[PDB]
């Protein structure tokens, strides 16, 4: 239990490589181990709370206060029950939790299997030395866009070009 | 040397000895700086108390280490060297 | 590059999940033991007056 509670704990601090810079999800795990911490010193300190009345009331033989107070430890050995009272907001979190993480789960799986196509759709269809022109025009109107108002505008001079290949002035 | 440190009114107990000065032959140089190693042994022995109980026991018990329990606490040593 | 990008986070989301879960109860199950506190610290004054 106490092991099975931060083995889960290990998991995040793998899944913290990729999300860095986590302002409470470690906090919270600190602050699941400051109270479980705890909890631990707390009931390895905790001796039988009762006063034992065979030997810690037979030592006095003045006693006139220890049945008094051993009742008063007997009327308040119901001290307090405990508050179980989260039953609508914790798993409010949690529905917050279940509609995000669902959200994020389909989106990835969607996505790893649509951009694995992309890698089949890329390794088999490179028209590097055969690809049209006017097909780029057809698979982007934003080609064919952005030459008109380049004339309109004025912006005759195209840069962009002696980086790749050479102006080929003839010596 | 900054490791063999240790308070009055604190004693220590074999089981959690071997750990400590385990972890001072693979991986000590890597210590979070000399000022700070000192709260490193202090979970080093949380991280082996805790979800390593079996280690800790093993090594209490038996007062030795077997092949695989020196396999075990090397694994766990790197483990939380790695942390 | 994008493939590992979604790939870093295929299998953590459903994980996450109970880890979120789990993680709310070991934060908010302290009550048990608080009120033992109080029964516990109510022992140590019982035997603190009955020492003293």
């Amino acid at each position: 239990a106490k092991s099975a509670a931060n083995k889960l704990d290990w998991a995040k601090v793998i899944s913290s490589l990729r999300i860095t810079g986590s302002t409470a999800t470690q906090l919270s795990s600190f602050k699941k181990r400051n109270d479980e911490a705890r909890r631990q010193l707390l009931e390895l300190q905790s001796q039988p709370t009762e006063v034992d009345f065979s030997h810690y009331r037979s030592v006095l033989k003045n006693t006139s206060v220890i049945d008094k107070i051993e009742s008063y430890v007997k009327q308040y050995k119901p001290v307090k029950i405990d508050a179980s009272k989260q039953l609508q907001v914790i798993e409010s979190f949690e529905k917050h939790a279940m509609t995000n993480a669902k959200e994020t789960e389909s989106l990835v799986s969607k996505e790893l299997k649509d951009l694995q196509s992309t890698l089949d759709n890329i390794q088999s269809a490179r028209p590097f030395d055969e690809l049209t022109v006017d097909d780029l025009t057809k698979i982007k109107p934003e080609i064919d866009a952005k030459v008109e108002e380049m004339v309109k505008k004025g912006k005759w001079d195209v840069p962009g070009y002696k980086d790749r290949f050479g102006n080929l002035n003839v010596m | 040397t900054q490791l063999l440190k240790q308070n009055q009114y604190s004693p220590l107990a074999t089981e959690e000895q071997v750990p400590l000065i385990y972890a001072g032959v693979n991986g000590h140089l890597d210590g979070i700086e000399l000022s700070r190693i000192g709260e490193f042994e202090s979970s080093f022995l949380s991280y082996l108390k805790s979800n390593h109980n079996e280690l800790l026991t093993e090594i209490r018990e038996k007062g030795e280490l077997s092949k695989e329990l020196l396999a075990s606490l090397k694994s766990a040593t790197e483990s939380f060297v790695a942390t | 590059d994008r493939i590992d990008s979604v790939s870093q986070l295929q299998n953590v989301a459903e994980t996450t999940k109970v880890l979120f879960d789990v993680s709310k109860e070991t934060v908010e199950l302290e009550s048990e033991a608080f009120e033992l506190k109080q029964k516990v610290e109510l022992a140590h004054e019982a035997k603190a007056v009955l020492d003293s």
